[PDB]
RNA sequence: AGGAGAGGUAG
């Protein structure tokens, strides 16, 4: 007495390894054309903490009646949209519908017209607004509808949502105002995902999919594309000279404030006194000394490495400075869907700081030239010779950008500064 | 004289200098030569 | 059956045209020329599941013709121009 | 029918013990293709 | 003073400047250059002394400095890794995967004499294609086999959401033409010191079946009188049978099965840049955004994997080759290497790709295919080399 | 490896094409004016003629 | 190279100046054997042993 | 390998089972997200 | 196979590979590069403090 | 401190060590750090506090969001015993006696 | 409500080119058109392949696949009807309306090398003959000896699958913009950046006029809609110098043919084709 | 049929 599997059937999906108790879900089965694959909506995949790289999903057909009586009853997913660990929602919009919302809320100034809108109102479970621009040109016909009434069709019209955060007012079902942030649609303690699932718990999954599809259609519309005006990170030449120009300077003052607060020790006690010190310009000209005494000590490390990213985080606010809104790499890491500022800052600007974690017997030269690897007194050179070391902390700083060509050198330094990410 | 060779001369006498390279010893040299050095001595 | 008829209870004078074996060569063709119809207040076309080869079509008009003889009309008139492009096209190529 | 390696001859030997080409020395025997119909869908 | 003679010292030949306007006197041979002092090889403990320049220009700036030169610095890396363009471009990881995982995994020239060798799953592409961009290295050693897989016509762009999560979706009607096609021969050896016989469908005589026969689950490939019948997952069609024996006289048994490998749905791609990804969707060539010029992309990216995987340079290759690819409205002068350590400008890959008639930044504007309408974004699109990996759908299938 | 007939990208016909860009480059001709020569105005076609190897000569000798 | 025990080794994982031209230390495998394992570059030689005598020839030079 | 904890852990902590399907997973949008293609 | 003439190339090898392997039942076998201490320097090792001359042949260390 | 010697505990002797600044020093929070040792000098529920504290911080430091309730169910099923067992089968053995 | 009005008109015909303008019709259209004659127009082209003798360095199924993909002419594809749709046999061998035979064997008895064509291909009907361009698109290349013999049959087939029964290459059109100039902005710029503004763009859309010292549209289709010519008028502080938008109700198309079938014979069986679609949809 | 040595994939 056996029959072949058809919809309707309920297996246990589970990700090895299990990591949470979220990765069990029990889902119906549905019969597709495609063979030698199983289809995933993209969505789902937080909770298994995978991707659609090569990861294989192993299931369990229950056999017995009451195991799949228990199984959509405890482990499927509508009873898991309440997450066990933090409270949170267990499902977020996803890498694409997150950027997809952003653009729709951030433009304001493409407004779709009726033909359009009507196109899209077909994924959208609920009904039309008004256009509410009826002119936007004297000789301008076909009232066109806004970007954020889009987006407004995705509520219940007795959901009211409120985030003073982000300036966000959800009334009858409505978008009202919306200024920038984009902390709302993420994952947090006040998203609207989860003021949707404390409101009905119902539909959720069915608004979710809605919103998914609508997006992508409208991101279909527009179309986000990487290109290398992206990467330049400037409007023209002069532009990128300015830019590199102040890049160097944010770095050496950057350095020069590493140089400052590693003489906050015992040592210079005297010197920093309020009285009169005759070797002023002693702790200013040895400026090659001072990268040696960093490498060779652990407590003046950390207070250059925490020095240097106080300094380095002005160096990377100029990227909104020097950035277009029309950048693909800033529009990510404003909506959060992936990356962040400092990725760009290594794309574009530079990569910046450079330190291992453990020790190694050779120091960084501090200026990643040609004539620096030959110094035979340079710390690369085994030893400086200022009783001989035996070890050394690697601190090294990349004034060069992945977008111009990193040197031989900084390459190494790299290399090695990244080799503990791939150890087992 | 030192730079009455030229720029573009070098770097075709560098490109030249590889390819004899890779022409004479080859890909892999190093086993040939330590497998007939334990046959011979 | 290839197009099948099912009106809508909840919006009177809505029907939804489902028509299999069909590609968005004729859904958007279909939806721009029953843009042109005054009496059509929605119409648009979507394709849920690539891989079931399905169209639907919804079809909303006024208290003054229905649907199907929007839907129809809206035929008729893409035959006629084609017809007519055809017979210029084979006027301009002699 | 089997074609041999460095040596141009057919064998066509079925025994279990007769492995080894005639008049050639070397043992290595490839099997010859015969003139049979196959279909492929292009 | 410590001077060493013995085995096993490393060392690497080094341009000197002391005898390099020996040169100019008015093809030459390694030796002679050895004989002549030009070159010289040089350890790991001798070069700690000497001053080396990194590169002929910076030798002409400032002379009577450097001791020694090199002849180039791409040949710091490694034969995997010294081929692939912008390789300082890239992120260490991203390089590291495609000199390490990628280069072994990819699918290209098995052999010449497929006759000779009887070894298990060997697998070779319909038609391997040399990349567009040249490297010194690849240049000096003179090989084609070092790049294994084709370029195809890559887009930056979204497709209704069936690339997430660094997925690929390509396109239907390129695969069908022919690329991307690959062929797998997988090898069965049976030994015998019984004897090879039918002992009573597709066996012959001798115990083997004919060249051409196509064998399923559950079929005998070697029959011995015990025999060897294919397992669930094993399928192809006999290419040849081989019997040997050694000196001792046992004998021997090879049959090799055939088949084709045509891209599936769950096939797993590599790039050269350390993208990876599996196939997400196939979409038919008519619903492709075609461009201006009506070239439709062959393989689309989604523009996520770009930020998080920090893979720059990969968009320059693309630029890069469709400045080669494109055609200019004197061809000679033309920017066609990508050493990893002598990039050109990103200023001169911009005015080549502007030469050739199309937009500095890469990227075209183009046309929605499903309804016609023209998109707000332009989207990048070049022609990347990219490569196949052995790990298919139906092997993991269990 | 023979020229892979009907370019996969846009589908044109470049089988018949291999021995008059072979003959075009044994003269003074580059690759650029070679391919333009030809008559192909998009770059697929330039890249399915630029990127190929002859393989089958191999074959043939080996 | 071989080590004792394959969680720990020390600092041979990292890459070193020495590797400068001789090791490729950009391409290393990724698990276990990481940086144990290490490529060897495009102008690398293993020296052999010399049959000839050095120290007749060095107190010529002095 | 098979002896002390490692016995404990294959014979009766770890256990495998029958209907049991393994395969690679793609991603599909139209699909819903409480079903599975198969 | 080395020094081989112009006919027996056209016969037999691929003409892919250098050859730097061995067949010992018909599988391909490759040696790889053992990384050894040098045994003609002087080696000076810390706790305890000691200063060791390696041996080249016989055991004299 | 040093724990050179093992016979007299590191509490005891600093309170030793600060009779002249007894006033200056507020013992009514001074606490050691350590949570094996601290059970013995101030009873298993200040230790059970600085545990859940040191709890906090580490999910803190590692960027997740936990709730309350875990952290203190982990801390009174580690302290049910009276004392601190560790993760080994030792500790699991002796909690069980 | 009712239908549209398409004019056409023709700049250039030829067998296997055809470029010709649309006007007065919407883009749904015009891309409903492409996609038909792209993917629904059916030519008949080898399908199923059966080989007696092959010893070539090849194997069967690349020379197979190479088969498939050599064009047919196509003359008698519209009447010709499809193997499923075949009652009147199963589909073996020559066929009255559904498959035509084609015979090849090729024999190398010299010491040069053979290359076998798409010339020696013969087939019972003289009107499914290969299309020859030159030398013909070549299968195989082969030593002495080495025969090969064959024998395959064409079936009609829609583009749609298997991408080898399509006869459209790189079917376009575009919007045809048209230019606008304020010229009077244009005044107040210097001769050295009307010569940067003119350098400015890809292609060659504007030109220079030397007796009256200002730019002139020249060529306007060639815009490939590149948004460079409007950033440096932007850059140069001009934003209303230039204003180009395209024209939805004019459209250029551009038809390159395979060889099976002529372009404008390609577009009737695309708007036949349309035009029996749309009848069978209709209720 | 059963065990040992290598390489490889996913988090
Ligand atoms: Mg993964
Ligand atoms: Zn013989
Ligand atoms: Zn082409
Ligand atoms: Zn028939």
């Amino acid at each position: 007495i056996f029959r072949s599997l058809m919809d309707g059937d309920t297996v246990l999906m589970n990700r090895p390894p299990s990591i949470h108790q979220h990765s069990l879900i029990a889902m119906t089965v549905r019969i597709l054309p495609t063979t030698s694959v199983v289809s995933l909506n993209p969505i789902c995949c937080l909770p298994f903490r995978g991707d659609f790289d090569g990861d294989c999903l192993h299931g369990y057909v229950p056999q017995s009646i009451q195991a799949k009586v228990e199984l959509d009853e405890l482990v499927a997913l509508d009873k898991q949209l309440i997450n066990r660990q933090n409270g949170r929602n267990l499902l977020s919009l996803g890498q694409d519908s997150l950027t997809a919302a952003y653009l729709v809320n951030v433009e304001k100034n493409c407004y779709l017209n009726r033909a359009q809108m009507q196109q899209l109102q077909m994924y959208c479970p609920f009904q039309l607004p008004p256009p509410a621009i009826i002119k936007a040109s004297p000789s301008s016909t076909e009232p066109q509808w806004t970007g954020m009434q889009l987006f407004g069709m995705l509520f219940p019209p007795g959901f009211d949502y409120t985030y003073p955060l982000n300036n966000v007012v959800v009334s009858n079902g409505e978008l009202l105002s919306f200024s920038e942030g984009s902390a709302w649609l993420r994952d947090g303690e006040g998203n609207f995902i989860e003021r949707l699932l404390k409101h009905d718990k119902g539909k959720v999954l069915d608004i979710i999919y809605s919103a998914q599809e609508m997006l992508s259609q409208w991101l279909l519309m527009r179309g986000l594309s990487v290109s290398l005006a992206d990467l330049y990170l400037s409007s023209d030449l002069q532009s990128r000279k300015n830019l590199t120009e102040e890049i160097s300077y944010g770095l050496r003052e950057a350095e020069q404030v590493c140089n400052k607060q590693q003489l906050m020790v015992e040592s210079w006690r005297d010197f920093l006194a309020v009285n009169g010190e005759d070797k002023e310009e002693d702790s200013v000209s040895d400026l090659a000394r001072f990268c040696y005494e960093r490498q060779k000590s652990a407590t003046l490390s950390e207070l250059a490495v925490s020095a240097f990213k106080d300094a380095y985080r002005d160096v990377q606010a100029l990227a909104y400075r020097y950035g277009d809104q029309s950048n693909s790499f800033l529009i990510m890491s404003k909506a959060g869907s992936k990356g962040n500022i400092g990725k760009l800052v290594q794309h574009s600007m530079c990569i910046g700081l450079q330190n291992s974690a453990v020790s190694l017997s050779f120091g960084f030269p501090r200026e990643l030239t040609c004539a620096a690897w030959n110094d035979p007194n340079s710390p690369l050179r085994g030893a400086k010779g200022k009783t001989t070391t035996e070890s050394y902390v690697p601190y090294g700083v990349i004034e060069n950008s992945f977008l111009t060509g990193l040197n031989p050198l900084e390459s190494f330094v790299h290399s090695v500064t990244s080799r503990d990410s791939s150890f087992s | 004289n030192l730079s009455e060779l030229g720029e573009g001369f070098l770097q075709s006498f560098c490109k030249k200098a590889a390819t004899s390279f890779f022409d004479k010893y080859g890909l892999i040299s190093h086993q040939l030569n330590s497998y007939n050095y334990f046959i011979e001595h | 059956k290839k197009v099948s008829y099912d009106r809508d209870t909840k919006i009177i004078n809505a029907a939804s045209f489902t028509v299999e074996r069909e590609d968005h060569t004729i859904g958007n063709i279909v939806r721009m020329q029953l843009h042109r119809d005054e009496n059509v207040l929605f119409a648009g076309y979507q394709l849920p599941h690539p891989l079931k080869y399905k169209i639907i079509v919804r079809i909303h008009t006024t208290s003054q013709s229905s649907p199907m003889q929007a839907y129809n009309q809206a035929i008729n008139d893409l035959d006629k121009e084609l017809d007519y492009l055809k017979n210029q096209f084979e006027a301009e190529v002699a | 029918t089997y074609v041999c390696g460095d040596c141009g001859q057919e064998n066509t030997l079925k025994s279990g013990d007769v492995i080894q080409c005639r008049e050639c020395g070397y043992r290595i025997l490839y099997k010859k293709r015969t003139r049979r119909v196959v279909q492929y869908e292009a | 003073v410590r001077i060493f003679t013995d085995a096993g010292r490393l060392l690497r030949p080094l341009l000197v400047v002391e005898n390099l306007q020996k040169l100019k006197q008015e093809q030459y041979p390694f030796d002679h250059l050895l004989d002549h002092g030009i070159l010289e090889l040089i350890g790991i403990e001798e070069e700690e002394d000497c001053n080396t320049a990194w590169g002929i220009k910076q030798l002409l700036k400032e002379p009577k400095i450097y001791t020694h030169c090199e002849l180039d610095l791409s040949f710091l890396l490694g034969v995997s890794c010294a081929v692939v363009p912008f390789a300082n471009h890239d992120h260490g990881r991203r390089v590291l995967y495609q000199s390490q995982k990628h280069c072994q995994q990819a699918i290209g020239f098995s052999s010449t004499n497929p006759n000779i060798r009887c070894d298990t799953l060997s697998q070779q592409l319909f038609y391997p294609q040399k990349p567009l961009f040249k490297t010194l290295a690849s240049e000096c050693l003179k090989k084609e086999v070092l790049f294994n897989g084709q370029n195809a016509i890559v887009a930056v762009n979204v497709h209704l959401g069936y690339n997430q999560e660094d997925s690929i979706v390509m396109n239907k009607a390129s695969l069908e033409r022919g690329m991307f096609r690959s062929e797998q021969i997988r090898s069965y050896k049976a030994e015998v010191d019984v004897q090879f016989g039918k002992t009573h469908d597709s066996l012959e005589d001798d115990g083997f079946p004919f060249i051409g026969a196509n064998m399923s689950t559950g079929d005998i490939v070697i029959g011995r009188c015990h025999s060897i019948k294919l397992k669930h997952t094993e399928r192809g069609i006999v290419q040849k049978v081989v019997l040997s024996s050694n000196d001792e006289g046992k004998n021997f048994a090879a049959v090799s099965l055939r088949q084709v490998r045509s891209p599936c749905l769950g096939d797993k791609f590599s790039s050269m840049h350390g993208q990876k990804g599996v196939l997400g969707y196939l979409e038919e060539q008519q619903n492709f955004p075609f461009t201006i010029q009506g070239i439709v992309p062959d393989i689309v990216i989604n523009p996520h994997a770009f930020p998080s995987r920090q893979t720059p340079g990969q968009l320059l290759e693309a630029a890069l080759s469709k400045g080669i690819a494109c055609p200019i409205q004197a061809y000679t002068k033309l920017t066609r290497h990508a050493t990893p350590f002598s990039t050109p400008g990103v200023t001169e890959i911009t005015e080549q790709l502007h030469r050739a008639g199309f937009s500095r930044w890469g990227n075209e504007r183009v046309y929605n295919g499903r309804s016609g309408e023209m998109m707000r974004s332009m989207i990048f699109m070049g022609p990347t080399f990219y490569q196949r990996l052995v790990h298919m759908s139906e092997d993991k299938v269990k | 490896m023979i020229i892979p007939v009907r370019c996969f990208t846009c589908g044109k016909v470049i089988g018949n094409k291999w021995d008059q860009y072979l003959d075009l480059l044994q003269l003074d001709y580059t690759e650029g004016d070679a391919l333009d020569a030809l008559q192909l105005v998009r770059y697929c076609c330039r890249r399915m003629l630029m990127t190929h190897v002859d393989l089958i000569e191999k074959l043939l000798n080996y | 190279q071989q080590v004792l025990y394959t969680g720990k080794v020390g600092d041979a994982r990292y890459p070193h100046p020495s590797h400068w031209g001789r090791v490729c230390f950009l391409s290393t495998p990724d698990g276990e054997n990481c940086g144990l394992v290490k490529n060897m570059s495009l102008l690398g030689l293993v020296s052999t042993q010399s049959l000839e005598s050095v120290v007749e020839k060095l107190f010529a030079c002095g | 390998k098979l002896c002390g904890l490692r016995f404990m852990k294959d014979v009766l902590l770890g256990k495998r089972s029958d209907h049991t399907f393994r395969t690679v997973v793609v991603g599909d949008p139209s699909l819903k997200l409480n079903e599975i293609g198969i | 196979t080395s020094e081989k003439g112009k006919e027996n190339c056209k016969k037999g090898d691929c003409a892919f590979d250098q050859g730097g392997y061995f067949v010992i039942k018909g599988a391909e076998k490759v040696f790889i590069a053992q990384e050894q201490m040098c045994t003609k320097r002087l080696w000076i090792s810390n706790s305890p403090w000691t200063v060791s001359f390696r041996s080249e042949n016989k055991r004299n260390r | 401190m040093y724990g050179d010697r093992g016979k007299r505990n590191c509490w005891t002797a600093l309170l030793e060590t600060c009779l002249p600044i007894m006033d200056m020093i507020d013992w009514g929070r001074s606490h050691p750090d350590n949570i094996r040792q601290c059970c013995s000098v101030y009873g298993i529920d200040a230790g059970r506090s600085i545990f859940v504290a040191n709890l906090e911080s580490a999910v803190s430091d590692t960027g997740k969001e936990i709730l309350r309730e875990h952290l203190l169910l982990v801390a009174d099923s580690l302290s049910v015993t009276g004392e601190f067992v560790a993760l080994n089968a030792k500790g699991w053995s002796k909690q069980r006696q | 409500t009712y239908q549209r009005f398409p004019k056409i008109k023709i700049r250039e015909l030829k067998d296997d080119y055809a470029k010709f303008e649309l006007r007065e019709t919407d883009v749904s259209m015009a891309n409903a058109l492409r996609r038909v004659m792209i993917s629904e127009v059916p030519t008949v082209a080898i399908d199923l392949v059966e080989i007696e003798v092959n010893s070539s360095v090849l194997n069967d199924e690349f020379i197979a696949h190479r088969l498939g993909l050599i064009p047919l002419t196509s003359e008698r594809a519209m009447s010709m009807r499809f193997s499923r749709d075949c009652d009147a046999c199963d589909g073996d061998g020559q066929c009255e309306f559904c498959s035509v035979e084609f015979r090849l064997s090729s024999k190398c008895v010299t010491d040069q090398t053979l290359d076998v064509t798409s010339r020696d291909l013969y087939s019972a009907d003289p009107t499914v003959t290969p299309v020859d361009f030159h030398k013909g698109i070549i299968i195989v290349k082969l030593r002495r000896g080495q025969e090969l013999k064959l024998r395959a049959i064409a079936r009609k087939g829609i583009g749609k699958d298997h991408a080898k029964w399509s006869p459209a290459a790189t079917v376009t059109f575009m919007y045809e913009p048209d230019i606008i100039i304020n010229e009077d902005m244009m005044d107040t710029l210097s001769d050295e950046e009307k010569i940067d503004l003119i350098e400015s763009s890809p292609t060659k859309v504007f030109g220079m006029d030397p007796v009256t010292r200002q730019v002139v549209v020249v060529d306007p289709e060639a815009y490939t809609y590149d948004e460079e010519v409007i950033k440096k008028a932007e850059a140069m502080g001009k934003p209303g110098l230039i204003e180009i938008s395209p024209k939805d109700d004019s459209f250029i198309f551009t038809v390159e043919s395979t060889g099976a079938v002529k372009a404008s014979q390609l577009v009737l069986n695309a708007i036949d084709l349309l035009k029996q679609k749309l009848d069978a949809v209709r209720l």
